């Protein structure tokens, strides 16, 4: 089964719509036919949303519609509101294979937004402990697409730092990214500039947020 | 109200078994169909198996069919999957829903109970704070946060100030660093007038290796 699309990103008041399309003829107006939609928003569990190709369960809004044909069923959206945001799944319960849609992640397109960087030198506990931890913190941001980049002592680190995303806001469709630079208390204590430049599309310049080791 | 509780989840090395159970509530369990659905690391979801009301019928996809059995106790309202033959593809969240008379199949879903298969050991994370500087202040605002780094399983729930700081909050999904071992931080934004007077504390609970810590984050 194919669902498509596998990302929409759509602004608010807009229409949407999401599709499901099987290899076999699911769909049997008049008889009895068992596709289904489900949403789940960041960190919670999936939630029902049409039953029966275009039965709404309780409490879900009428913006949202269901239809079908044949080999395809879809999700219908009318007017996107902030709080849609979240992966949409279908359910093929009708005919053996039971299967589920891969997924299509909704995104809210809004006006870009540059972030505010922090960065965060290690502790002496970590220090204590053997290895140093720096986290330079992108807050608030949109689009998604940022980069960031560790300089050591003018030098750009490579293979020593990882990055980990938000999902996007609903307060205010915005993303916060992290990215940590990791090394051994040897080798921090080996350098004494510790810069983090992020390149974000709402900043016209890159963004470098430095500390040095210790006596500052 | 409708409840389902899953539990039972845990870390199994490959070749072992589980039993992951769901209690109900709300409703009369032994008119229903149950079921338990997975969701896979990659957030793939897949019905894993049903039983009837009665526990008479039963059925699975061939991916589990005949390493996993599902059953259920009319009597305690709970539902069970014991789950054997344990491969690391089985590793993902699992949950117990039940049926809509009107037809639908999952209509009511639980919290999800996390199963990782894996060689690997438990071991509970250490809890460093990210201490709000100058270089972690913008205007009237400051950041801090904590870095709950190398633990193993998943999951880690960090929360502030026991629940009551809730508002400009970042708990960060974990990566997996080379180590084989999760690593996650947690950021709250706060006015920076407010440190040296507030107090800040990041409460780090990891039920697997039973690990409870609060940190007091401090500039």
């Amino acid at each position: 089964m194919t669902q498509i699309p596998v990302s929409l990103p759509v602004s608010l008041g807009d229409q949407a719509s999401i599709s499901c399309r099987s290899s076999q003829i699911i769909v049997h107006n008049n008889g009895n036919t068992y596709l289904e939609w489900y949403l789940q928003k960041p960190g919670q569990s999936p939630q029902l949303l049409i039953y029966k190709v275009s039965n709404r369960f309780s409490g879900v809004p009428d913006r949202f519609s269901g239809s079908g044909s044949g080999t395809d069923f879809t999700l219908k959206i009318s007017r996107v509101e902030a709080e849609d945001l979240g992966v949409y799944y279908c359910f093929q319960g009708s005919h053996v294979p039971f299967t589920f849609g891969s997924g299509t992640k909704l995104e809210i397109k809004r006006t870009v937004a540059a972030p505010s960087v922090f960065i965060f030198p290690p502790s002496d506990e970590q220090l204590k402990s053997g290895t140093a931890s720096v986290v330079c913190l992108l807050n608030n941001f949109y689009p998604r697409e940022a980069k960031v980049q560790w300089k050591v002592d003018n030098a750009l680190q490579s293979g020593n730092s990882q990055e980990s995303v938000t999902e996007q806001d609903s307060k205010d469709s915005t993303y916060s990214l992290s990215s940590t630079l990791t090394l051994s208390k040897a080798d921090y204590e080996k350098h004494k500039v510790y810069a983090c430049e992020v390149t974000h599309q709402g900043l016209s310049s890159p963004v470098t947020k430095s500390f040095n080791r210790g006596e500052c | 109200e409708v409840n389902l509780v899953e539990s039972g989840g845990g870390l199994v090395q490959p070749g072992g078994s589980l039993k992951v159970s769901c209690v109900t509530s709300g409703f009369t369990f032994s008119d229903y169909y149950m079921y338990w659905v997975r969701q896979t690391p990659e957030k793939r979801l897949e019905w894993v198996a049903y039983i009837s009301q009665g526990g008479d019928i039963t059925d699975y996809p061939d991916t589990v069919k005949g390493r996993f059995t599902i059953s259920r106790d009319n009597a305690k309202n709970s539902l069970y999957l014991q789950m054997s033959r344990l491969k690391s593809e089985d590793t993902a969240m699992y949950y117990c829903a039940r049926g809509l008379d009107d037809g639908a199949w999952f209509a009511y879903w639980g919290q999800g109970t996390l199963v990782t298969v894996s060689v690997a050991s438990t071991k509970g994370p250490s809890v460093f704070p990210l201490a709000p500087s100058s270089k972690s202040t913008s205007g009237g605002t400051a950041a801090l946060g904590c870095l709950v780094k190398d633990y193993f399983p998943q999951p880690v729930t960090v929360s502030w100030n026991s629940g009551a700081l809730t508002s400009g909050v970042h708990t960060f999904p974990a990566v997996l660093q080379s180590s084989g071992l999760y690593s996650l931080s947690s950021v709250v934004t706060v006015p920076s007038s407010s440190l040296g007077t507030q107090t800040y504390i990041c409460n780090v609970n990891h039920k697997p290796s039973n690990t409870k810590v609060d940190k007091r984050v401090e500039p």
